[PDB]
């Protein structure tokens, strides 16, 4: 019984870091692919607003 | 429905408010008990002048108003900014009329009776609500984790308490306060970490640094061993990016910041801490009662979700409590709500309602009726 | 014991797939991420050829 | 001024006052902001099609190639003139972290540009630069430079007392007879 | 003698250096706390190539040279110039060899463990002095003024600090730091006396302006009705003569300078003031404790020397304070010097020579043993 115990508490506290990293690696991902759409959303207006400019 | 719907739980704290219906897993209203007055005159575009603000637009306009905190370690202490604070959760929150909603509030564990008596006063007379009940907060803890007996360490904001809880009647001469909460905790993050040589200078670095409390602090158990490990420098070390590029690490002082609650020593105080005062709560206690408590330390509030606090207490009161005892930690994931939960089963129940105190009641008995 | 062996099998289990979609999610992350710097680089680029035509 | 000294420096002379008066009209229109102000000098000594030439009131055909940034390059370095102080976008930046915390990114990402001489050409470009490497990396840096700038303040006052809700400030004689100076004053 | 003479005592600051022999009534040295590099190769006539300069050959010749302070707020930011300012002392201002002479030095009140280790490295291992000692600042102000039980408003000229000291022992958590001194104040009185209708253009006009700050400023009592009689336009006025005939005149902004002081929302800043923070400091200490510190407010450093400002600040804490309670507030006239003197009394004393750290203890120990 004291191992199977201690080999949970180890268990478990490993879940609990994985699923802490997983959310704040998720969230990280969502906010950098947000930034995206916006990044690149501009850009198509940016090099639009110079083939009119140059033309 | 009438009700079943109806029923609005309130849970006042002194850092924050959470709201909604009953039915409800969650608050639908989570938001800082502040009330924000103006130093200057004028206006922002658009809007008129404006007397006060409250939760969040107080918080985002602090530089030119003077913050107010209602709720002193859990008491109120300045009525005319809380019946503010409740104006906002109805109105504007959660948008209903109060004047045909029961509404279930909570107060803290030795709440003076005449204060009980207060909000009753202001809760029938200028909110006109149709019934409306106090529950006592570690009662509500307690309930929403299933059970009846058993001990809460309840820990937000402002106020730590143990409220040793006995089929249901939460037993005065046995509760213990402790004001050193969340509040203090993240100041005292922030000198640990200024002192591992930063700065929060401007209000933007300020706030963040409880947001770094929040996201990577932890209860380590063998807190000496783990100080040892800190020296060896292992990967356990952990850089946080500001709001913008400035990278800021913390290794160490995650841990350094949650031991706090088990030395108050830490911050210059002499009282007890967490586990100490879980168990003396206990050896204040019927004697019969205390197998009960002893397996039902139940854990709620925000200050109580550092990872590794059960693993801790659990620990730390094996280790003070007699062998022949069981000990057992009950920390739920949602223990951040575990109040407002344990209002909305509660108050969503169908036999709860001959507990709630009607304005045929109150017109007829005094503020006294609710008191109990 | 039957109890903390069973509450085990269970506990690894769910860190096994936590572990599994942090690995996933990371690797998402950083494709997204490098499709960026390579989005917004080319935009300071297309947005100075703006400025300096526009002039 | 400046421009003045490295123009007759250029080997000339600004000697009537039909000559002094057109070196500020060779300034506004034929001066540059470069950016990377170092490799621009070191573009005019391989002397490449840089240069630039004004006609002045009469034929005498003036010769401006690189002197035409090193005027702009003062407002970056005030070195250039004998002055001690700071220069424009430290100056940006001194100001944004004598302010609270909380309102830097939107100052940084609202960096508003007006008045005759910040119309310089590539301006923008070079204080873009400027405070990009001296913000936190975390930080969104953005340079509004608008075309009718050097109007930009009237133009905003044209706006604001146009304006349908701007009745209500106006100080009238009656608020001043009845009130003294101060009732404007604020 | 060996050492009764032999004992030196420097006190290391933000804006000034203060040193001198144990034994000596005040400080042998005083002088700038700046290291300049020259801005550009070429010499004075007869001198040498100088790579550096410090003190007041750094101030002297400013225009050619990039100035830098080693000490920001109080604490050593740069090494390698604290360094420089160091053998600058030993050798130029007080001409002795270091290496036969103790050397009392002082730290900051929340100084960093690590700086005091370090200090103690370069001390013992770049200087060779025989022993050494770092007393804490607001300790040897106490000191100096006969007791050892009181509370240090200490405020020279990066910084200002409440310390509660008690039977000798600074109490940590009730330290109190507020970055506002009398360089802030110089640069404040620069404005409202531009903003008088002058100009400090050239350099001659810069510096004066703090001699002004020195000799014309007040810190009234009554700040309110002193306005109010600047208005009626008494015989308040001040006419100064600078470098050259330029009679300036200064009337009023004469202590609109140090109500800077118990106001810091006359330069922008948000932080509480003086007065306020001393009280702060002292409802953050033992209940038991506090009638001595309310007894013994001991006032040391260059921005302190304003008269009035016992005065004022004996009203400000009275009137915050419970009647019940003694305020007293001792303002020596020596306190520029406070800190330095209280050096040179303990370590020209005879009881003091038990704790001077000798290279004996450190060759041993490791910069741990001074460190305590």
């Amino acid at each position: 019984l004291k191992d199977a115990q201690e080999k949970l508490e180890l268990a478990e506290k490993k879940a609990t870091d994985a699923e802490a990293d997983v959310a704040s690696l998720n969230r990280r991902i969502q906010l950098v692919e947000e930034e995206l759409d916006r990044a690149q959303e501009r850009l198509a207006t940016a090099l639009q607003k110079l083939e009119e400019a140059e033309k | 429905d009438e009700d079943e719907t109806t029923a609005l739980v309130c849970d006042n704290g002194s850092g924050l408010v959470k709201a909604g219906f009953a039915g409800d897993d969650a608050p639908r209203a989570v938001f800082p008990s502040i009330v924000g007055r103006p130093r200057h005159q004028g206006v922002m575009v658009g809007m008129g002048q404006k007397d006060s603000y409250v939760g969040d637009e107080a918080q985002s306009k602090r530089g030119i108003l003077t913050l107010k905190y209602p709720i002193e370690h859990g008491i109120i202490t300045n009525w005319d900014d809380m019946e503010k604070i409740w104006h906002h959760t109805f109105y504007n929150e959660l948008r209903v009329a109060p004047e045909e909603h029961p509404t279930l509030l909570t107060e803290a564990p030795l709440n003076p009776k005449a204060n009980r008596e207060k909000m009753t006063q202001i809760m029938f007379e200028t909110f006109n609500v149709p019934a409306m009940y106090v529950a006592i907060q570690a009662v509500l803890s307690l309930y929403a984790s299933g059970r009846t007996t058993g001990i809460v360490l309840d820990s937000g904001d402002g106020v730590t308490h143990n409220v040793p809880i006995y089929e249901g009647y939460a037993l005065p001469h046995a509760i213990m306060r402790l004001d050193l909460a969340g509040r203090d905790l993240t100041d005292y993050l922030m000198k640990i970490l200024t002192e591992r040589g930063y700065s929060f200078v401007t209000t933007a670095e300020r706030e963040i640094v409880r947001d770094i409390k929040e996201k990577l602090c932890y209860v380590a158990l063998d807190f000496e061993n783990e100080m040892a490990t800190a020296a060896s420098s292992s990967s356990l070390e952990k850089s946080y990016e500001l709001p913008d590029g400035q990278v800021i690490t913390i290794g160490n002082e995650r841990f350094r910041c949650p031991e706090t609650l088990f030395q108050p020593s830490f911050i210059g105080m002499e009282s007890a801490g967490i586990h100490e005062t879980t168990y003396n709560s206990i050896m204040k206690c019927d004697i019969d009662i205390r197998k009960d408590l002893y397996a039902n330390n139940v854990m709620s509030g925000g200050t109580t979700m550092y990872p590794g606090i059960a693993d801790r207490m659990q620990k730390e009161i094996t280790a003070l409590a007699p062998s022949t005892m069981k000990i057992k930690i009950i920390a739920p994931p949602e223990r951040k709500y575990s109040v407002w939960i344990g209002g909305s089963i509660l108050a969503s129940l169908s036999t709860f309602q001959q507990m709630w105190i009607t304005k045929q009641e109150y017109d007829e008995a005094g503020p006294s009726i609710v008191h109990r």
